[PDB]
């Protein structure tokens, strides 16, 4: 109940260009409703985000973790979808910070697809010091290795 | 002949090895990847905020 | 009384639940509750702030600072709640601000149980060498300094 007062609140504050509580509701039902229930309102919240964060010179920067949370939910998807994204977005990927969003991916792709674990697990071997997790990133790692779990996993 | 002649012989140490200390300059280079992620980390997202 | 005003109009700004302006009073009771020499109520503020704090993306890299903040406020606490809430406080201990924290306060109070404050000394310059100290942790330092001194001769 509380993510449908996000989403008709938000859908008043989409309704006054009150653009800040209209990208933001959005973003708690999506965080949550990711992990616990609704898959294609994952990616079609953070691509709707994602278009007008790329429009607006203030906003063109958060977009790039705005689009990590599009490519890194998978939803029963083994694919590269995220790469998808990848050659759909502007990344500019001489932008560096978008490979702790995609090259990230460029390996955990192939990783997951090769049903392989020593490299999956390393990525974020890698990544813990160089990014601190905080409680959704590693419940998603945990999802995307129960997506692993069920490559594997007897 | 009928010789047999088997020898040893001796070993001439490399250099660059003033004081083991020099090693420390990688604990200098593991720090420069200590000091510089939550530069950036905390960049972006204070850009986010 | 200055202090019994910040108390106060934090739980006036806790009210409103205006946080900050409630955490940057309980700076000023907390931080000059080391000088009026409450360390007991010191490490009874920075608990229940802070363990709050690591959902906030917007103080965790500051959250560590204070459980260095809730931990080095010694009365002489050398329990494991020293050795636990920093654990309870989920903190990768390899965090390199924690290795300012937490590895610091390692040496800082295990050189207390071995009674030896030489290099107990020499590792604050060294933690001085890569992080400057301030007037209230300073101001600390030598006090706890001057407990485990009057520790080391009996």
């Amino acid at each position: 109940k509380a993510i449908a007062h996000y989403e008709q609140s938000a859908d008043y504050y989409k309704g006054e260009e009150s653009n800040s509580s209209a990208n933001k509701c959005l973003l708690k039902v999506a965080g949550y409703a990711a992990q616990l229930e609704q898959y294609q309102k994952a990616i079609d919240i953070y691509e709707q985000v994602g278009t007008s964060a790329m429009d607006s010179p203030l906003l063109k920067y958060s977009a790039k973790d705005y689009f990590f949370k599009a490519a890194l939910c998978h939803f029963c998807i083994d694919m590269l979808n995220a790469k998808l994204a990848v050659q759909k977005y502007e990344e500019l990927f001489p932008a560096f910070s978008d490979s702790r969003e995609c090259k990230l991916m460029k390996k955990l792709l192939e990783a997951h697809e090769e049903q392989n674990v020593d490299s999956y697990t390393e990525s974020v071997k890698e990544y813990d010091s160089i990014s601190r997790l905080d409680q959704w990133l590693t419940t998603m790692l945990l999802r995307i290795k129960k997506t692993i779990q069920g490559d594997e996993e007897d | 002949m009928a010789e047999d002649a088997d020898m040893r012989n001796e070993l001439e140490e490399m250099q660059r090895r003033a004081d083991q200390l020099a090693d420390e300059s990688l604990e200098s280079t593991r720090r420069m990847l200590q000091l510089v992620e939550e530069s950036k980390d905390a960049g972006i997202r204070t850009l986010v905020m």
